[PDB]
């Protein structure tokens, strides 16, 4: 199957250039297109063959393709370049069909960088009563809003259970998250602890809590 | 755009399903959609930015050592060694060639079809299907009409005459 | 003008079928692909297939060839597209698009999307638990919170103190979990000399299932 290769992440600060590159088979023989899709908004097209450019989007937007690799070069970027960029060409061979890249998401810095509080929360006395557990993960203030969680039940790692949310904006414009382990009251009191690991930027912050 | 009121300095009007153009006389090559010139056969010290074909020119190349190349002019390339525009890169159109629809804000490459053919809905608009294209070119040179040659409508002396016409 | 509008978003159990449609306007229908692209939650843009409103020749990815439904409606130019057999897990947003027939031509118009969620719920209110603040969950500060918990469909809305207090609260987005059930969470951080003397009350609402939970929330 033809694969297009994106990069998952690129930062940049306001007024630098950013590229984001896609990779493909003999690419540089494929018209490419590549859409912008910001949080929650309708993909929109901002390049389209190779390099053309529609009415509206501004000439820092550019684009080039050849050999194996078609890149989308933004210059000056802005704190509105924040999105979600695709890739995209037609497979003109037999399985005839239309691809996506898998997507790069550009992270404009519009302040600096903020190390996450993580708060954990055991399960209330009253929701043991109901014959549950649940563990509540509170992860504020930090900046960029890209966090990575797990959990870890008495030294050891924890796959089920486990719901995490997208970060989201708080008033004061850094991001917060919350993540979710959902325990049986026996699970609960059969370990010594449980642990919430929040990773963000590279450094890790850890919390621990056990029944009382 | 081209039509049938345009004057191709050093060449003539062609039709075909969808589009007229320009064709060059014999040995030129276009240097704009309007316009046939002369064409260089090796890019040199003194033939830079002089055309090399069919919408290319000359370029340098500073180096070690300097390097001479003909390269398509802006908002072509070189597919199967001519120079054709971007948004038909990927375009094979069978019984015809690729062609600039600008009726939207975002340009795309579309066929257009040698007579006889004409752009098939049913098979991604390539020219697979049987169509009629009525000629619109006006020959008003003298003892010429309009005459399908090699699958394209061009104005040419009529049966009897040969090159102006005469018998 | 070019405008695809798709049809509002839909919630659907998991093997059941659901039809999306997506009404075009301002242009030749005959002369432009319609496309549809799904994209499930944080996740990338994925072609599903494509439809001819000529002759209604359609054109699949091989992994929605099973259980997609491509088809249109030329006397009103809208195109539809059917999922049947949803899976469970399913739940996604759908796009229209778009393209010139010919090779290779770009989206330039999209649809706004449509939501399609899978869940074999039914209405049902929340149950509200406090998130108690301690010697652990105090820097200066403290924080404290209500836990809503396992109720269908959305929206929830949190007050807390009846509006009063505002400032520190942030009510986060709810997560659909394995069960079908919809959970969230509502903080706030306070100052910890406050604590003791000032009273925090929760206000949940779902008004889908007519609930209104207050929960008193208290130190340990």
């Amino acid at each position: 199957s033809y694969v297009l290769t994106q990069p998952p992440s690129v930062s940049v600060a306001p007024g630098q250039t950013a590229r984001i590159t896609c990779g493909g088979s003999n690419i540089g023989s494929k018209s490419v297109h590549w859409y912008q899709q910001k949080p929650g908004q309708t993909p929109m097209l901002v390049i389209y063959y190779d390099y053309d450019r529609p009415s509206g989007i501004p000439e820092r937007f550019s684009g080039s393709n050849s050999g194996s690799t078609a890149t989308l070069t933004i210059s000056r970027v802005e704190a509105g370049d924040e999105a979600d960029y695709y890739c995209q060409v037609w497979d003109s061979s037999s399985d005839h069909v239309w691809v996506f890249g898998g997507g790069t998401t550009l992270t404009v810095l519009g302040q600096p960088k903020a190390a996450p509080s993580v708060t954990l929360f055991p399960p209330s006395s009253e929701e043991l009563q109901a014959n549950k557990a649940t563990l509540v993960c509170l992860i504020s203030d930090f900046y960029p809003g890209a966090v990575t969680v797990a959990w870890k039940a008495d030294s050891s790692p924890v796959k089920a259970g486990v719901e995490t949310t997208t970060p989201s904006k708080q008033s004061n414009n850094k991001y917060a998250a919350s993540s979710y382990l959902s325990l049986t009251p026996e699970q609960w009191k059969s370990h010594r602890s449980y642990s919430c690991q929040v990773t963000h930027e590279g450094s890790t912050v850890e919390k621990t809590v056990a029944p009382t | 755009k081209v039509t049938v009121d345009t004057v191709c300095k050093r060449g003539f009007l062609i039709q075909m399903s969808g589009h007229l153009e320009c064709k060059c006389e014999n040995d030129l090559v276009l240097v704009n959609e309007e316009t046939c010139e002369e064409k260089v056969l090796k890019c040199d010290e003194k033939t830079v930015n002089k055309p090399c074909g069919d919408f290319s020119k000359c370029i340098k190349i500073d180096g070690n050592p300097v390097s001479y190349a003909c390269k398509c002019n802006l908002g072509y390339d070189m597919v199967n060694n001519v120079c054709i525009p971007n948004e038909c890169k990927q375009v094979t159109c069978g019984n015809g060639k690729c062609i600039l629809d600008t009726s939207n804000p975002v340009k795309t490459g579309v066929c257009s079809c040698n007579i006889g053919k004409v752009p098939n809905v049913q098979d991604q608009n390539k020219c697979s299907k049987d169509g009629e294209t009525k000629c619109s070119l006006k020959c008003l040179k003298e003892q010429e009409t309009c005459k399908a040659v090699d699958g394209i409508y061009k104005c040419d002396c009529k049966d009897g005459f040969i090159i102006i016409c005469t018998g | 003008q070019v405008q695809l509008v798709q049809s509002g978003a839909e919630v659907k159990k998991p093997g059941a079928s659901v039809k999306v449609s997506c009404k075009t306007s301002g242009y030749t229908f005959t002369d432009y692909y319609i496309h549809w692209v799904r994209q499930a939650p944080g996740q990338g843009l994925e072609w599903m297939g494509w439809i001819n409103p000529t002759d209604g020749g359609t054109n699949y990815a091989q992994k929605f060839q099973d259980w997609v439904t491509m088809t249109r409606d030329t006397s009103i130019t809208t195109a539809y597209m059917e999922l049947s057999r949803l899976r469970s897990d399913g739940t996604a947003v759908y796009f229209c698009a778009r393209d010139r027939i010919t090779t290779a031509a770009p989206f330039d118009y999209w649809g706004q999307g449509t939501l399609v969620t899978v869940s074999s719920a039914s209405t049902k209110g929340p149950s509200v638990f406090p998130l108690a603040p301690s010697s652990k969950s105090t820097g200066g500060t403290a924080a404290l919170g209500c836990l809503v918990k396992d109720y269908f469909p959305e929206p929830v809305t949190v007050s807390w103190n009846s509006g009063a207090l505002t400032s520190g609260v942030h009510t986060f987005p709810a997560v659909l979990q394995s069960s079908g059930l919809y959970s969230l969470s509502s903080v706030v951080t306070v100052p910890s000399s406050s604590l003791g003397t000032q009273t925090y009350i929760c206000n949940v609402n779902h008004k889908p299932s007519n609930t209104k939970v207050d929960k008193k929330v208290e130190p340990k």
